[PDB]
């Protein structure tokens, strides 16, 4: 939001798409068993279970994680709550009109409305998937 | 026999062969196939690792006690007998702080002095049978199998034998005597 | 997960939990022996 830029506001009836789309930009895409492998090498890395890292994402993820979370005195559960919260994807069914990315529904509030769109874009790049497109 | 482990073992094991046996089905009256079997996988760990310790610099003693007192510290610890959270909570706390590999599957004891993970599995099958059913198939990691035999024949990885000459005379003889009580059963 | 109890669980993790924090770590050889102490202690209060 901080580096989005704001275009005009056009005013025209606003045809809205009821449609599951992605509601956690950035989400590491992992189900929720590696997820759970990552965030306890992360901060629980003495009581893991059997299992191992399976892949080079859960690998890369685990030890850029333990170095960017390094001596951060916070508590441990909410550490393992927000990683939960930003590895996993989550869906929703919303009305869209218009760009379907995350970055973008994660913005429909100020984006849409019944008889308006107000023209952004968000802060960063977009990714090669979405522009081929 | 079902008082097969209740005559012949002391009380302190019969609980620990009590324990998670209890999970699926079978039961101590049912088989006389893996009831027993499980029994002295425990009494093994505890000639391996007692009358065994280290010392100040990181050297093998073979002493008399047996209870530490301060300066001399276990050379084993017991894997088997544990549940299977604490069992792995073992594993790792190793691998922690030093570099290792984690099994896959489950190990039965480790080495503090050598840094070895130890698989036990003794049987009546001689030595060659057993030695390579295991060795291919936890390959890559060096898992360290000491394959013993019922009457006394012995094969390691390598033959390199860990163990002092005089426990692992008498770990023969506590299996050569209940090799012969199968019979009379 | 587990069917052991919760003291017993407990115990087997302070053995070893005391073990690596001495044996490859920053702990004291007295240290060790006053924690397997209690835990012998707790042992018997069964």
């Amino acid at each position: 939001l901080t580096h989005g830029t704001f275009g005009p506001v056009k005013f025209y009836n606003q045809v809205k798409v009821r449609k599951r789309v992605d509601i956690n930009p950035g989400h590491k895409d992992l189900t929720s068993r590696e997820a759970q492998e990552v965030i306890m090498e992360v901060v629980f890395p003495n009581e893991v279970g059997a299992r191992t890292l399976s892949s080079d994402a859960q690998l890369t993820i685990t030890k850029e994680k333990k170095e960017e979370l390094k001596n951060c005195k916070i508590s441990p559960i909410m550490v393992a709550y927000m990683l939960e919260r930003e590895l996993v994807r989550r869906t929703r069914f919303l009305p869209i009109a218009g760009a379907t990315s995350s970055t973008y529904v994660e913005v429909l509030h100020l984006t849409q409305g019944t008889c308006w769109e107000q023209q952004y874009t968000p802060g960063g790049e977009a990714e090669n998937d979405d522009l081929d497109q | 026999m079902e008082n097969f482990v209740r005559t012949n073992f002391n009380p302190m094991i019969l609980e620990r062969a009590e324990k998670t046996m209890k999970e699926y089905g079978e039961n101590p009256q049912n088989e006389g196939n893996k009831f027993a079997a499980i029994s002295t996988h425990m009494e093994v760990c505890f000639m391996y690792s007692d009358f065994h310790f280290i010392d100040l610099e990181g050297n093998t003693i073979v002493k008399e006690n047996d209870d530490d007192n301060a300066m001399l510290k276990h050379r084993f610890e017991i894997i088997e007998g544990q549940e299977r959270n604490i069992a792995w909570t073992i594993v790792n706390s190793i691998c922690n702080m030093t570099e290792n590999s984690k099994p896959r599957f489950l190990p039965d004891l480790y080495d503090y002095k050598t840094n070895k993970f130890i698989e036990i599995g003794v049987t009546r099958r001689k030595v060659e049978d057993y030695y390579y059913e295991k060795a291919s198939k936890l390959k890559g990691e060096n898992v360290y199998i000491h394959i013993f035999s019922f009457d006394g024949e012995e094969m390691a990885t390598d033959d390199e034998y860990i163990l002092d000459e005089e426990s692992r005379a008498r770990i023969k003889t506590r299996l050569f005597v209940l090799r012969q009580e199968l019979a009379t059963a | 997960i587990g069917m052991a109890s919760m003291l017993d669980a407990m115990l087997s993790r302070a053995r070893i939990d005391a073990r690596i924090d001495l044996e490859s770590g920053r702990i004291s050889s007295q240290d060790f022996s006053e924690i397997t102490n209690t835990c012998k202690a707790i042992e018997a209060l069964k």
